[PDB]
């Protein structure tokens, strides 16, 4: 089938938290591809917007502690949205325009990896998720999906949170990593339970063509 | 009747299918429908005033339309543009509701291009507005016998009120060149007024519940649709069943080894739908499509005899002097422990000839 | 729009007596349409009685019949109501409870629906 | 679907073509074989010894 | 395989034990009476 | 549906097409398997190769 | 016959709707001609007009090219209407208003 | 009209398909019976059966 | 349809020509026979 | 089909003002379709400007004349009816009333017949 897919052997960015605090832009294209390598479980929450302000409306998704929740509501960024044992949560100023809530279970050497991959389409914002326990592992596995969100705006950019440990102060040494996609060409091997085995690209090389 | 002829020779023919089978069409949907908070605006007693109106906004549920049947004894009800029959199949992405309590005199001044102190200074219905408006009496719950108070209305403003405008000012309206200041008087009333809701006043001073409703057609997923009727499910038997749209027909047993949960249909080789899965229950039962047809029949010439002998292809000689092949089943004929030349082809090195029909 | 209508009264009387009748109206319609009594003869066509409105402000009664037959509207029950008065024999016929649904009537030629005949016998 | 029947029988008889064709094919099959190795009509058994 | 969707597969009349048969009743022939039984009694 | 049956129909006649023409070719096969049969195994033959 | 304005759009093969289930049933296979025109000058007056009619219950869909004028009391409830008008017992007819 | 016109087309090629394999298959045949008459009939042929 | 032949059941064959078509609409169902009795 | 329009309006007119333009039809259509007009302007492309079905129930308009261009039908005449307001320079064209024959409107790029064009200028 062809269908949107993150190509193999591809270069994934890293970003390093550590006295390194990286929460930078990254542009959406069409669809996003982010893992993390977890400890400690920093990371809290996605941010996704398009003018990352309180002008235009933006979606937003939080995992504490206690369970998940998706709202659409226009919030107020600061310089460094994060959290701050986190009881100190200094990421919005203000809420103002709501209009899709939700709330569910939370989701949750090397030990832990969480997985997502998001496809805005169609005014659809559909999340398939994987949670793997334990640099980039090399190893097969299918990514399930998750939900399906009726937003239909236009996210154009997204952001990510962080929850940093107030000691002097330092943060845990958990890892992200960030893709795009593109559509291609891919084989799949169903097995007998229905379930991905394994996958072939269609245009990477030689050798895969023919297969 | 498949060999266009009224003589057929010797030898097997493989005929055509004939018969009917009628069977009977069934049609499922979703466990449970989420309901739209109607009564939350309706069935709650308290209502707020004609100035200061309640806007609801209603998404993600399904609309039932029957409930709103039994609201009054007798309620007015129109929409503009939308016959009042084919309102309920429609989907719409939003819906707004404004609810409040007004005089039953005024009521006719809810409605496009109508004026009064209602219509310019408490709530404006724009001329193109494509919409619902509902209204009725409610002077049961809205007057009390010492003349309640508590609603009220808007009589004096500068400029007229907007369609869908909401005006709460209270500020003291200057009818003079002198300043009010905040200070009742002469050229300075009060711009809210309350109406006198009594048991004993007249039907037009005694108080109307109105709720407009209004569709809003955004870019968006809609959210405001008919509820889906389900009927019932014949199972076992072969019969017709649409699942969501989709066919089928035939008997319903388990596929499942290790199936999805998300999963919701099944495929074969021939890239068609197979197995299904019941909104209802969300058991997995397949198709395997029944109505087969296309038996073979091995006779002798007409010319000389009729007897003839019928065989099932591939069929167990239990789903229908019988005898069981390892081609199918053969009724008709019986077998003989003997030898003798092949006459007939069968399959598997069974031959059949005519002495009755015997089979070797 | 639905609208059901159920009248009441009717029988036999004197002339020169007194008597009431009822319509009640239950459903649902396009606005506060007005409500009136046509009456029928047997043999003769329907006859324009009596037309009230919804909120009793406009009284319409025929000329042959005018400052003589009343109509009224409750204020609590919906049920409208028709006072009649010294009834003579051309009173003895079937009256019907007519719904017409606009909120003004320039004629009561338009109808829309009917209401149970009720028998009104006026005789020594 | 049985209505589908209702415009396959209007469509033409090309349904007897294919059918003849694919049966005429099979028996055909069936006589390469016989014809290959039904050549002796005694069934001869090798000495034991 | 046998997904039945109105395509059948007959099976051979003749079946390999008669395939079997033939070819050693033609082995015994052509060893116990050289070329003869082709033309003839053996 | 008339398209849909139209392709079908197409699809059913091309594979009964390569069916009998691989049957054909099978049948030479078979009548040269039966010569060999007839001449090389029955009798000894001086024909070269 | 004569027909509501909108309603036109009801007398073609497959339509549905009142007239298209009650009163007046096209064949799917239907063969010939259809003539439609406006009549408000004659059938309609500002006098008012209903000798026009037109059936608005009945239990079954009728066939194609088909007529009823029963004129029995509907019965849309469990009890009976015994011919009398009366709650789930309206008559079947309604009226056109023409203006 | 056009859809008369490619109906009747394709019922044509069948039917030249047809006779082209047939006409191929009795050429095999032909070419057998001309080879059977060179050798068994001019001639004494020590080819068995 | 309709059809005539001079003499249980007669155990032959004879097809039916078509005598008259009705081109009207009505609800038909469950009909029953006329019968015709000399005076006597 | 055989239809015929007869289109009637159009004049010199001052910037903000309002003019007169109505469109008859005659003859035979398929069915009961739409029925819309377009503008033409000199040295440009011929464009929409709005579409109204036959019954009046649903209106469909530009997005460049919403709020200011209003077409509405007559009842005894059979002859379409617009109104416009707040003209301003870029409104000086030829208009052309058109017929859409079928029932429901998809897009504006089959047009079926063309009027004569009205010419429309506006200046100081
Ligand atoms: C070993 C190797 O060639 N790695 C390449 C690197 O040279 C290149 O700069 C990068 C793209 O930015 O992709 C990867
Ligand atoms: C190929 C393979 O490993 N299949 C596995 C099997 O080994 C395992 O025993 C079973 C447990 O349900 O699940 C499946
Ligand atoms: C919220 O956003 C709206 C428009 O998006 C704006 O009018 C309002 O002032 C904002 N309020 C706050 C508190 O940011
Ligand atoms: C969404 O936002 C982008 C950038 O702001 C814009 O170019 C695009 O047209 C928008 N799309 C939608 C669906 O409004
Ligand atoms: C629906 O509710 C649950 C969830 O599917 C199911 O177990 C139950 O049998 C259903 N009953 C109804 C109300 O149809
Ligand atoms: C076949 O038909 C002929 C002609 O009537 C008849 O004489 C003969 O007996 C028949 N033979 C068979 C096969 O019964
Ligand atoms: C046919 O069915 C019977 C029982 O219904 C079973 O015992 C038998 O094994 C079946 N035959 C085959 C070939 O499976
Ligand atoms: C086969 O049939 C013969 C009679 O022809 C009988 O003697 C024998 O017992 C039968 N054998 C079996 C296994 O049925
Ligand atoms: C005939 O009458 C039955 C009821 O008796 C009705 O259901 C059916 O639709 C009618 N059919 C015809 C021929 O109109």
């Amino acid at each position: 089938t062809q269908d949107l897919f993150l190509p193999f052997f591809s270069n994934v960015t890293w970003f390093h938290v550590i006295k390194r605090f990286d929460n930078p832009v990254l542009p959406f294209n069409d669809g996003v591809y982010f893992a993390s390598i977890e400890k400690s479980n920093i990371i809290r929450g996605w941010i996704f917007g398009t003018t990352l302000d309180s002008k235009t409306q933006s979606l937003l998704i939080v995992n504490n502690a206690t369970n998940v929740v998706i709202k659409v509501c226009e919030f107020q960024f600061c310089n460094d949205p994060f959290l701050d044992m986190e009881s100190e949560f200094r990421v919005y100023s203000s809420a103002n325009n709501c209009t899709f809530e939700y709330v569910s279970q939370p989701f949750l050497n090397f030990k832990n990896l969480r997985e997502f991959v998001f496809k805005n389409i169609d005014g659809y914002f559909k999340i398939y998720s994987k949670h793997t326990p334990i640099d980039l592992p090399q190893g097969f596995s299918a990514l399930e999906p998750l939900v399906d969100l009726p937003i239909g705006i236009n996210i154009t950019r997204f952001q990510t949170l962080l929850a940093l440990h107030r000691s002097g102060w330092t943060a845990g040494a958990a890892a992200y990593y960030v893709g795009y996609l593109q559509p291609r060409t891919f084989l799949l091997k169903y097995n007998e339970n229905g379930t991905i085995t394994d996958a072939v690209d269609c245009a990477l090389d030689p050798l895969s063509e023919t297969k | 009747c498949t060999l266009k002829s009224f003589t057929v020779e010797k030898g097997i023919y493989q005929t055509s299918n004939f018969r009917v089978q009628p069977t009977e069409s069934i049609v499922r949907f979703p466990n449970i429908t989420n309901l739209c908070p109607f009564d939350e605006v309706f069935n709650a007693t308290r209502f707020a005033s004609v100035y200061a109106w309640n806007r609801k906004r209603i998404s993600n549920c399904v609309a039932d339309y029957s409930v709103l049947y039994n609201l009054a004894p007798f309620f007015t009800f129109k929409c503009y543009g939308v016959s009042p029959t084919k309102l309920n199949d429609l989907c719409f992405t939003n819906v707004y509701a404004d609810s409040f309590v007004i005089r039953g005199d005024e009521v006719r001044q809810i409605a496009p291009g109508q004026t009064g102190n209602i219509a310019d200074y408490n709530y404006k219905l724009p001329d193109d507005f494509t919409g619902c408006v509902i209204a009725w009496n409610s002077n049961k719950l809205d007057s009390k016998v010492s003349g309640n108070y508590n609603y009220l209305y808007r009589l004096f403003r500068k400029s007229n009120l907007k369609p869908f405008e909401r005006d709460i000012s209270t500020e003291i309206y200057q009818a003079g060149n002198k300043p009010c200041n905040g200070v009742a008087g002469f050229n300075c009333y009060f711009p809210l007024r309350s109406y006198s809701f009594r048991p004993t006043y007249g039907v037009g001073h005694q108080p109307y519940r109105v709720v407009v409703l209004s569709f809003e057609l955004l870019h968006a997923p809609a959210t405001v649709c008919g509820p889906k009727k389900s009927t019932n499910l014949v199972k076992n038997k072969c019969v017709n069943f649409n699942f969501n749209g989709l066919k089928g027909t035939g008997v319903l047993t388990e596929s499942n080894k290790k199936f999805l949960p998300f999963q919701q249909f099944g495929r074969d080789i021939a890239d068609t739908t197979d197995a299904v899965r019941d909104p209802q229950t969300l058991e997995i039962l397949d198709i395997t499509p029944c109505s087969f047809g296309g038996v073979s029949v091995i006779t002798p010439g007409t010319n000389t005899s009729n007897q003839v002998a019928v065989l099932y292809q591939g069929v167990n000689c239990t789903e229908v002097n019988v005898f069981q092949t390892r081609a199918g089943c053969l009724i008709g004929a019986e077998y003989v422990n003997n030898s003798y030349e092949c006459d007939i082809p069968i399959g598997a090195g069974i031959c059949a000839s005519y002495q009755s029909i015997i089979a070797y | 729009s639905a609208v059901q209508l159920q009248a009441s009264g009717g029988g036999f009387v004197q002339p020169g007596g007194s008597l009431r009748l009822s319509c009640a109206a239950s459903g649902w319609a396009e606005t506060f349409g007005h409500m009136g009594w046509f009456r029928q003869a047997p043999g003769k066509e329907r006859e324009f009685v009596s037309a009230i409105d919804w909120w009793d402000t406009v009284h319409y009664y025929a000329d042959s019949v005018k400052g003589r037959f009343t109509i009224s509207r409750d204020n609590s029950k919906n049920t409208v109501y028709l006072q009649m008065n010294s009834l003579r024999a051309e009173d003895t016929a079937t009256y019907y409870c007519a719904y017409w649904d606009m909120d003004y009537l320039q004629n009561s030629i338009p109808v829309d629906y009917w209401g149970q005949g009720t028998q009104v016998t006026v005789s020594s | 679907s049985t209505e589908c029947s209702n415009l396959l029988l209007q469509y033409g008889s090309f349904c007897t073509q294919l059918k003849r064709a694919l049966t005429g094919i099979a028996v055909e099959q069936d006589k390469n074989t016989q014809e290959v190795f039904a050549q002796v009509k005694q069934i001869y058994k090798t000495p034991p010894i | 395989a046998q997904k039945f969707k109105g395509l059948t597969v007959l099976p051979p009349l003749l079946t390999d034990e008669m395939i079997a048969q033939y070819t050693s009743a033609l082995l015994a022939g052509t060893i116990t009476s050289g070329w003869t039984f082709g033309a003839g009694p053996a | 549906i008339d398209r849909l049956i139209t392709g079908r129909l197409q699809s059913l006649q091309t594979y009964v097409t390569q069916q009998l023409i691989r049957a054909a070719e099978i049948r030479a096969s078979a009548n040269l398997a039966a010569t060999k049969m007839s001449e090389c195994v029955l009798g000894q033959s001086k024909r070269v190769d």
